[PDB]
């Protein structure tokens, strides 16, 4: 039950097996380059386009 | 003809206009929902007030100087006392609301300032004595519907016993933090040029799906002066500010005899 | 994935104004440099894969130095000394409790890393055999131990490790294990709500998560009898989250802590050095 | 949602905003452009500066008050010691060059007044002997940034070399005509009720593809207060005028050393 | 893929001459044996296998040794014993130093390795018991340990490493860290430009490398207490460039360093010895 | 993720697993024989012919 993941670059993937019963024992999750800056940036009812006044 | 400006809000026998807003928040883009059954927790059919606690209620108003340095709420708290939603609360262990809060401030187009009207989830503040930590009593902690105000000075007690109330400072949000990063907070601004409203919708925000109203405040509101009230007339001059506040969404779980907190 | 990449643009002359807005409505600043000036084309080939939050909690951090002695104890304080019980918490130090507070809720595994510590107290009485030492996890209802060689070591249940001096630094994961369905680091609220006219204290409560957390207690001690020759030693805790997630984000810490509150102290709430003048590069 | 008042103009590095604009002016319906193979003359291959000089200069404020009779500058004339626009036109004997003009002037809604804003080809004005005819000193014809104003009096002076100047008359618009019908040259007007800026895009305009700039000014801009200010609180108060000008589409033939022209 | 096999050739009698050419061109000259000599085939199996950049960089070379101590200090002085620090470099040593500067420019990842090593102070008051070591990466803007137990040994987010005596050598491997597209090796500038006028100081002012290159710094401490046997150790820190390119060739280093600069020293500029004559075999 | 690859060779093939998730972490890259001594060599704009005059 080897998984082959790309390795992050350097200056290329690896092999990683678990080797215990509880995930809890797993090595760090894999990136994860979700992000969505807008539920803080802009949390606002009505849709905001840039180029228009903010307020019309 | 529609306008970022202009808005009407109604929830249950109550309405809202606003001819100055400035669009509105949705907090962390959620609107808030019922308690979904792969969610769910407490297993008693749960009470959904509905209409006769998911309306309007208006808070007793303050008054803004060019001294003020802010006022705080929590909530549900600052609607303990209101109405059906007041009843639903007390009468049982467990419930969960989200809310639309709308704060209300009108001036002239030659007045000047702007306040910071911020939501925040889990809203712990700082004791005033350094005798003891985390030392706030449960009236202190919870004023209902009056709220409290922040200071510009920090004056912890001489004895412990005197100290139990928070120390609201306003510059460290009432908690050890720069106020300048309210920001990330769900917040709007009344700036008086601009606009009048503030209109911030809240989702239930918690670790749990349910929990103890009377016991755990989920949201602290928060206003600010960032630029202080002026009025080239009279420097003197005071306007109101008003809180309006409907729960939403409201389900409560574990009916019994109703719940009275101490008092002193 | 990668940051964003800037487009070719030139110039404008336009009712569009993106260098416009109104923060009132609690929408940040969004305008970015194509919209307020003439940009050449360049290709981001750079990442954000180390502001991850499992990049950003990824590290084994101190939460706590313990202490432990053995020697042949004949008073209730020294025989305190050949044991000790610590209540599990990150609030013993500042690091990582700081980091994990730019959030308000969070899941997470946990890997805990020991580092232990000797030294001879003194040198006229001779010298000691390699030592043992048990770390026992001892959860909320388990017995405490009062005593170093009390029946409670025997640790049936309770996860204990024994760690032999010298050895690799003792490591073991542990999962979620919040009775919520996440881990709060701030809770506005008490562990009861007190009751009209009841007889129940009022005046020396406490607020917030302090009454209401409980991760259980650390005891450790040296296995082995005492030696003619004292040794004390020291075992560093320390606390990698692994498998994170975070919501809710918050202002960071400004000031300095006074405890396991929010709480601050009133000769350490400057943190702003005073500038010359608003016009000081 | 989109407006005639509001505007935003980028050009290299420089971005101008403006809420209470009038349209803007393209002088002759011209946008300006680079010169075409088919209407070119000097044959070396030009300089084409494009952002490092096709960009918004702002000139030295002038304050208008209620006895302000106007204002004049030239171009490139205006721009000659302006960063990197000015080190191309100096260190080539041919420049050809087009404009953005914006003019900045905002007061209240309590304020009044009315300035003509005019983009005049080939602006040349009178001299101010009468002892002889066109007789003005390079250097007082070339001001640079600081341009000149306009008088509502002629007083030609007792000796021809003190009066090696321009004669800016207002009302014959500093050149024997009448200042009323200025209104034939590419215009807009900022009347304060109204607008609290002027845009004009001027193409290069010449009898020729490229010419020197340090020998000739291609426009003159000219500002006259067609009503004048008034403020009744302070009939003596102020307001400043403000002129930002980019250079576009600019293109320079003839390299060699610097030219430094005369300054006395 | 080999070095160059010898064809087989016999004698010419030619207008074409490839025994001449004109080296001012800046060309080398190009000429091989069967251009200028009858040669026999010679099939060449031999390779350049060893002097590939990867190859001649390949070793893990010493670069700095530091010393730690752990005693019961009573003075300023000795406290400061208890832990120390380094700024990161390949300067303190010369020969890593030297083939790294074949090159103007280099681009690699780092594997670092450190020998650590202890003797007794003294034989008149008793033992010590085995200790641990951390060695703490200190990137530029984290707060520098100013005691050997303050917080910053915590540790939350530099990376350390704890090493118990005895154990095999530690090991670590860094990525290419540079904040330009290589790293330089020479820099013929300034961190800024003095301007016309500027009351800045100009008279003690640097030039090159050593302006603009911060890599951080190594702190390194007994985390262990005193005994009351003071033990004094040394930490030699290795390293060897891996996953090589290096650009722009240089003439080698031909006379002593003096610092990290390319200085010369006065008495050590003379590297050829005289021959007797310009007949010497 | 087994790679296997060519020893080099003494008086033949081995195999290589990569355990970690960052390339800087990976042994000694592969041998490389690429080279170009001409553009230190020979770094002319003109093509210089060895049989032929350096210059004509
Ligand atoms: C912790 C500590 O300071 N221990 C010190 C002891 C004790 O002070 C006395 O033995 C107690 O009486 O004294 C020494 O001289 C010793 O025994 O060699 C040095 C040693 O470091
Ligand atoms: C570093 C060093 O030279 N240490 C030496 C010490 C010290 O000089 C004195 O103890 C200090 O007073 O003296 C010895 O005779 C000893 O203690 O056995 C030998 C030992 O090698
Ligand atoms: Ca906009
Ligand atoms: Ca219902
Ligand atoms: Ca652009
Ligand atoms: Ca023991
Ligand atoms: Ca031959
Ligand atoms: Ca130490
Ligand atoms: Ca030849
Ligand atoms: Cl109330
Ligand atoms: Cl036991
Ligand atoms: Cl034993
Ligand atoms: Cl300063
Ligand atoms: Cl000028
Ligand atoms: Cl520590
Ligand atoms: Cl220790
Ligand atoms: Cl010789
Ligand atoms: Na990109
Ligand atoms: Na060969």
């Amino acid at each position: 039950g080897a998984q082959v993941s790309s390795q992050k670059v350097g200056a290329v993937n690896y092999t990683t097996i678990n080797y215990y019963k509880d995930s809890a024992s797993n090595a760090a999750s894999k990136l994860d380059f979700s992000q969505d800056p807008s539920k803080f940036t802009e949390p606002v009812k009505d849709i905001m386009i840039k180029t228009a006044p903010a307020l019309n | 003809g529609y306008s970022d400006r202009v808005r009407q809000i109604t929830l249950g026998n109550s309405t809202i206009t606003t001819q100055e807003a400035a669009n509105a928040v949705v907090a962390y883009g959620e609107w808030p929902s019922y308690l979904d059954d792969k969610e769910a927790n407490p297993i008693d059919a749960p009470t959904e007030p509905d209409v006769s606690s998911n309306r309007f209620y208006t808070l007793d108003s303050v008054q803004w100087k060019s001294t003020s340095r802010g006022w705080w709420w929590k909530l549900p708290d600052a609607l303990k006392d209101m109405g059906m939603f007041g009843q639903n609360m007390y009468y049982h262990y467990l419930g969960r609301s989200g809310y639309t809060v709308h704060v209300q401030c009108n001036a002239s187009k030659f007045h000047q300032g702007a306040l910071g009207v911020f939501a925040i989830p889990e809203y712990v503040m700082a004791c005033n004595t350094e005798a003891k930590t985390s030392y706030v009593s449960y009236v202190n902690a919870n004023p209902g519907e009056k709220g409290g105000v922040f200071d510009n000075a920090y004056n912890p007690s001489a004895e412990a016993s005197e100290g139990r109330k928070f120390a609201a400072l306003d510059y460290l949000l009432g908690c050890g933090v720069l106020a300048g990063n309210a920001f990330v907070y769900p917040h709007q601004i009344i700036n008086l040029r601009t606009n009048n409203s503030a209109t911030l919708v809240l989702p239930y925000v918690n670790s749990l799906a349910i929990d103890c109203m009377a016991k755990h405040n989920n949201w602290g509101l928060v206003i600010l002066p960032l630029c202080k009230l002026d009025y080239a007339p009279n420097s003197s001059t005071e306007i109101p500010i008003t809180v309006t506040i409907a729960p939403m969404f409201t389900e409560f779980n574990g009916l019994r005899n109703i719940t009275v907190p101490a008092t002193q | 994935p990668t940051a964003q990449s800037t487009p070719l643009t030139s110039g404008v002359n336009s009712q569009e104004v993106p260098a416009l807005t109104a923060v009132e409505t609690g929408a940040s600043g969004q305008a970015v440099p194509s919209d307020v000036i003439e940009t050449r084309h360049v290709v981001n080939y750079k990442t954000r894969s180390e502001s991850t939050l499992e990049s950003f909690f990824g590290r084994s951090a101190c939460v706590t130095i313990l202490e432990v002695e053995n020697f042949n104890a004949t008073t209730d304080a020294d025989r305190k000394k050949q044991f000790t019980t610590w209540a599990i918490t990150y609030t013993d130090t500042v690091q990582l409790r700081r980091k994990l507070e730019f959030f308000t809720y969070s899941r997470f595994d946990l890997e805990m890393t020991f580092v232990i510590t000797e030294r001879y107290y003194a040198s006229n009485t001779g010298h000691a055999r390699n030592q043992v030492y048990q770390l026992m996890y001892i959860p909320p209802g388990a017995p405490r131990p009062t005593a170093w060689d009390d029946y409670t070591w025997q640790s049936s249940s309770n996860p204990s490790v024994f760690y032999t001096y010298g050895s690799a630094p003792p490591r073991m994961s542990i999962p979620y294990v919040g009775i919520a369905n996440a881990y709060s680091h701030f809770y506005d609220g008490f562990a009861r709500v007190p009751l009209k006219d009841e007889t129940v204290d009022s005046g020396d409560t406490y607020y917030g998560l302090v009454t209401i957390n409980d991760f259980g207690t650390l005891a450790v001690r040296v296995v082995n009898e005492y030696n003619p020759a004292r040794i004390t030693s020291k075992i560093r805790v320390y606390m990698k989250p692994k498998h994170v997630r975070c919501w809710c984000p918050r202002p960071p810490r400004a000031v300095p802590y006074r405890g396991e509150g929010v709480d601050f102290k009133q000769d350490s709430i400057t943190p702003l050095t005073a500038v010359e003048n608003i016009n000081t590069f």
